[PDB]
């Protein structure tokens, strides 16, 4: 239903396949993340839902991750 | 002493 | 040193055009979302960006003031291209001593100036604040929180990278590199000027930086020889400067001058951030020149866009609580 630009879904994708590999001891999840397992698997699950983001309809000015 | 991060500098010759 | 400078400002062979020349009023969201910030970008005035500066004939030793004459500052031998320290008030001896009683080049490039009086005379670009991930994606009240002003880590909430001030006397030389974590720059030329050379960072020029950072050659081999197409543009007084992730560069100063700069992670050029942090994991960059809080940081991204698109929080429920009292302020 959101349009992401093909820069951030490509981007997203880099991280969740990044961070998931790093071993334990070099993961650096940070204090304030719950289940960092299932946020990975939220990712995926969002990635596949956005991946036929419209190209135009992504460009609206406004980034999607603002503060309310 | 204190460990600092975030310090600009490219490498020494 | 055994290449020739003066040879490498002299030359016309660096006759690349990277630079797209812009009006602030161009430089917004939308245009990021567009180009995905992968081009330098130069403002030849500052309409419609939204920055805000010092006096125009702020010095050094007000820059001293602002920040104390007893901090430690980190500053680069340019002959070495090593670092050493001293306080602000040594620094601002150094740079007002003529320049023909100077015994080395000195350059400071890296005075992080958040949490001092100087922070509310100097703002980026607005359309930066939109976009840095400090900003949009790191816990809010970790970032209030931070009351230490120097860089040191143990004392540090957020990744302390936002602002920092330049000083550098005529002369100085700032060897190729690129910026911590794969971060994008922004750079306002407050007073005086610089020449920066720029190369574009393909994977085959990639690859060549790393192995020239491998081979320890950095002072006998002149990088931007060494690709098919580089760059060298001077910046003058009141211009501001971009540089995208992943750009290797290199800078000389030509006159005295005073910079206002910083530098940011956004969600536009992941993939390049990532192989940037990589680099400087093969070649063993000391913790100290990274970008701290780099895979926390990229942790709190993966939170926050699911959040935003899904209204599913992957925060603890005190983050939440936390957060959600910021929203009611
Ligand atoms: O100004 C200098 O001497 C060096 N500056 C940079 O490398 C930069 O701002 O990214
Ligand atoms: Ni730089």
């Amino acid at each position: 239903q959101v349009h992401l630009t093909h820069f951030e879904l490509e981007g997203l994708r880099c991280l969740v396949d990044k961070l998931e590999s790093l071993p334990l001891h070099k993961k650096c999840v940070p204090t304030g993340i719950e289940d960092e397992d299932a946020l990975i698997a939220d990712v995926k699950i969002l990635l596949e839902e956005l991946a036929s983001s419209d190209p135009k309809l992504a460009l609206t000015g406004v980034p999607i991750v603002q503060w309310p | 002493a204190p460990a600092t991060g975030g310090v600009k500098k490219p490498h020494r010759y | 040193r055994t290449f020739d400078l003066e040879e490498k400002l002299q030359t016309n062979k660096y006759n690349a055009n990277f630079v797209t020349f812009m009006e602030g009023k161009d430089f917004n969201v939308e245009y990021i979302q567009r180009g995905g910030l992968r081009d330098p970008l130069i403002f030849k005035n500052s309409d419609g960006l939204g920055i805000k500066m010092p006096d125009p004939d702020f010095t050094v030793n007000d820059v001293k003031m602002c920040v104390g004459s007893r901090r430690m500052v980190d500053v680069m031998d340019v002959n070495t291209q090593k670092g050493i320290e001293m306080t602000m008030a040594q620094w601002t001896r150094y740079y007002e001593t003529p320049e023909e009683e100077r015994e080395k080049l000195y350059n400071v490039i890296s005075l992080e100036f958040s949490h001092t009086r100087l922070e509310n005379m100097v703002q980026r670009p607005s359309t930066v604040d939109f976009i840095d991930w400090v900003d949009n994606m790191w816990p809010r009240h970790l970032k209030e929180s931070q009351t230490e002003s120097t860089n040191a880590i143990l004392e540090m909430q957020y990744p302390k990278v936002q602002k920092y001030c330049l000083m550098s006397v005529r002369g100085c030389y700032t060897d190729f590199h690129v910026d911590f974590g794969g971060t994008s720059v922004w750079y306002h030329i407050h007073q005086g000027g610089k020449v920066f050379w720029l190369i574009p960072p393909t994977a085959h020029n990639l690859e060549l930086y790393e192995n020239w950072l491998l081979s320890g050659k950095q002072g006998d081999i002149f990088l931007g020889d060494r690709v098919s197409d580089c760059q060298r543009i001077e910046l003058k007084q009141g211009y501001t400067f971009v540089i995208p992730s992943g750009w290797i560069h290199a800078v000389y100063t030509p006159t005295d001058t005073l910079v206002f700069g910083g530098n940011f992670l956004h969600s536009f050029n992941i993939p390049m951030q990532l192989k940037i942090y990589s680099i400087e994991d093969r070649t063993r960059v000391p913790n100290k020149f990274r970008y701290p809080f780099y895979y926390e940081m990229c942790w709190y991204v993966l939170e926050r866009y699911v959040y935003c698109i899904t209204n599913r929080s992957h925060l603890t429920k005190d983050f939440q609580k936390e957060s959600l009292s910021m929203d009611m302020e």
